[PDB]
């Protein structure tokens, strides 16, 4: 029932979101950058430091506190690792809709467990850890991406990369297309999202014309993509999607792995009538001559 | 994070795991042992002159095996083409394997957590049933929260083949395994061959840690004992300002904010012709003091003839990056050519820094742009 969760990814200018971490060096940066953006950020979060102001909002001690005062409906987290995954908890208990984590380096095993619990719930919608955050272009900005390279538009992105994303952002305004809705999913093997969430949003939604999914070596995400795509994105109204895979040039223990891909990951996504895009640098192009492909211009 | 058997094997013997009696040498010349087995010291599996483990029955033999294996190459099935370079070899007391099986602990994404993964046909080369015979492969999803239970300890070792009294013995030996692989906070616990000695000891005669580099800030001890050896200096060095280095073959070194988008880099250079030679992640934090540092070390190796640096959106305005390169490579005196591409908060006047400062400094507009810049700098 935790997919029941997915429809909180859409943000949009009504989103009231909160920062937990707000008096730290990167939150307050890029609680300002939201503010310039013209996110509704209402506020923040630090133990020990409630009722004060801070960037002219209230800091409180805890999300429910901040929640209940605010009427948050997002929470942003950039707490350090060792305190990242109850930063979650704290949100998941407090019943935010959605909840973006951009700490990296949360280890494993607490995410395991953070993960565990999520999936026993369907009121709160997790992205990353280690991720960029989202952003609606235009309207709400969640993350740490540079807004400057944004602007809406028709093309919905979900990308496992970070900085990465980026490319695919400025290359989709400069060809005229914009985005619609930027995901980034993170790098973190257990996360609150992947890509076929971000997919069956973008699949459904009537501004996302095209779809752009980045990707890279290693794992089976970019399969699962496929398979997905393969099944509800082949008949009558095939939304087009291209994808880029990083790491083709890139170099490659145990015995558990390989019991329980690059070349593979290109070949199963080209089956699902996915147009895979060899250089990072035409993503924006490829896009856009399937749109022409199509008469969608 | 990967050590050593005799690494593995001291932390598995202090929680209470069976292994062998073994010691740790650095020479061919340097335990009352019935009979002796050498091994091969690598961060590598497959280790099986030919063949990397050997058995006798004194130690004489192993003075005259060890030469061919210390300072030698060991080229396996997981090893690079070239192998890995032997350095330690381990002799223990070798015990005598009835029965060989397969067991791991590891947090898998699709079993949402830890998982006990076993095969009664385990030993030397267990990946050819898992292929072959996917019925011979077995796996019990463990609760985080809950723990691992009596019943599933005894379910596995019941389908690894443990019969009689060695049922409940190996069930115990597994709840050892599980709850270790949860105190060093692993992301994979590997014992192949769990073995079954004719005396009826449950033994993990070999193990393969992987260690979450994420929970090093409470791994203190455990990290502390990476040799770091199998390391080329460069990477080591790299890491003392938190920088991930990478090497390759070729001559134009990159310097980009992101793993993703330092793939991409060096996917884009071979397509124009070029050979990325390094790859030096900066990451999210951007300490002016790294980018000072970055320039050190990639200009360190002489097959280095260009530098590309890429950053698009830093967590640091651009022009702080701007001015953090130019006096590095002032106080340096770069010889190398130096294509720059940055993007973020206020680049317009970034830029200008860079090419306004009499710097050998050539911008790059895009990311297409810069990789071309850089194949033709090297003519
Ligand atoms: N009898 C016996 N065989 C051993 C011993 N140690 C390793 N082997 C054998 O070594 C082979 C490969 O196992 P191992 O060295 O642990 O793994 P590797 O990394 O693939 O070399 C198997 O055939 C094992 O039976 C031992 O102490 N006694
Ligand atoms: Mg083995």
């Amino acid at each position: 029932s935790y997919t029941a969760s997915r429809k909180h990814l859409y943000v949009d200018k009504n989103t009231k979101v909160i920062c937990q971490g707000f008096t730290g060096k990167q939150g307050t940066f890029h609680s300002q950058q939201a503010l310039e953006y013209g996110t509704n950020l209402v506020g923040g979060t630090t133990p020990g430091k409630g009722g004060k102001t801070h960037l002219g909002l209230p800091v409180f001690n805890t999300v429910k506190e901040a929640k209940e005062q605010t009427g948050a409906t997002a929470s942003v987290i950039y707490v350090p690792p060792p305190f990242a995954a109850a930063a979650i908890n704290e949100a998941i208990d407090a019943e935010v809709p959605l909840v973006v984590c951009i700490t990296e380096g949360i280890p494993q095993q607490d995410m395991v467990r953070v993960k565990h619990r999520l999936l026993r719930q369907g009121k709160t919608r997790l992205i990353g850890p280690n991720c960029p955050g989202v952003i609606n272009p235009g309207e709400c900005k969640i993350g740490i991406m540079p807004g400057h390279i944004h602007k809406k538009g028709r093309i919905g992105i979900v990308s496992r990369s970070g900085t990465l994303t980026y490319e695919a952002v400025h290359q989709t305004t400069q060809v005229g297309l914009g985005q619609s809705l930027c995901v980034g999913i993170g790098g973190d093997p257990f996360n609150g999202t992947d890509f076929t969430d971000c997919l069956e949003i973008f699949l459904n939604d009537p501004a996302t014309e095209g779809i752009i999914l980045i990707g890279e070596i290693g794992g089976n995400a970019e399969e699962n993509a496929a398979e997905f795509l393969k099944q509800h994105n082949s008949g009558p109204k095939s939304k087009p999607v291209v994808s880029f895979i990083a790491g083709l040039t890139a170099p490659p223990m145990g015995h558990a792995g390989a019991i329980i891909g690059a070349k593979e990951k290109i070949t199963a996504l080209q089956s699902a009538g996915v147009v895979v895009s060899m250089s990072p640098a035409q993503l924006g192009t490829t896009i856009y001559k399937e749109f022409e492909k199509r008469k969608m211009l | 994070m990967n050590l050593q058997e005799y690494q593995s094997k001291k932390l598995m013997s202090d929680n209470g795991v069976k292994v062998q009696r073994f010691f740790v040498a650095d020479t061919a010349n340097e335990l009352n042992a019935k009979e002796i087995v050498l091994k091969a010291q690598i961060l590598a599996g497959g280790r099986g002159l030919k063949g990397g483990v050997h058995l006798t029955k004194d130690p004489e033999v192993v003075g005259q095996l060890a030469k061919q294996m210390i300072g030698y190459n060991l080229a396996t099935k997981q090893t690079p083409k070239e192998g890995v370079k032997v350095n330690k070899v381990m002799v223990a007391e070798a015990l005598d394997i009835s029965r060989e099986t397969y067991l791991a602990i590891l947090m898998d994404r699709s079993c949402n957590g830890p998982v006990l993964v076993g095969s009664p046909q385990g030993g030397v080369d267990i990946e050819e049933v898992a292929a072959s015979n996917p019925e011979l492969i077995f796996k019990e999803q463990i609760d985080i929260i809950e723990g691992i239970k009596d019943s599933q300890a005894q379910r596995m070792a019941e389908n690894l083949g443990f019969l009689g009294p060695l049922q409940n013995q190996a069930a115990d030996q597994i709840k050892k395994l599980y709850n270790l692989f949860l105190k060093i906070d692993a992301t994979q616990v590997e014992v192949n061959p769990f073995g079954e000695t004719p005396e009826g000891q449950v033994v993990c005669f070999d193990a393969k840690i992987n260690f979450d580099d994420n929970a090093e800030f409470r791994q203190k001890d455990i990290f502390a004992m990476d040799d770091k050896s199998e390391n080329e200096p460069i990477e080591n060095e790299a890491a003392k300002y938190d920088l991930k280095y990478i090497g390759l073959d070729g001559n134009i070194a990159c310097f980009v904010n992101g793993a993703g988008l330092a793939m991409a880099t060096c996917d884009i250079i071979f397509l124009n012709g070029g050979k990325p030679a390094n790859f030096l992640d900066l990451g999210g934090g951007v300490k002016e003091s790294q980018v000072y540092q970055a320039f050190k070390l990639l200009t360190a190796d002489p097959k280095v003839e260009a530098i590309l640096v890429n950053i698009f959106g830093g967590i640091v305005n651009c022009a702080i990056i701007a001015n953090g390169i130019t006096k590095a490579c002032r106080e340096l005196e770069l010889k190398v050519p130096l294509v720059v591409r940055l993007e973020g908060t206020n680049v317009h006047e970034a830029q200008n820094i860079l090419t306004n400062s009499g710097l050998p400094i050539t911008s790059a507009v895009d990311l297409e742009d810069a990789a071309k810049k850089a194949v033709a700098s090297v003519t």
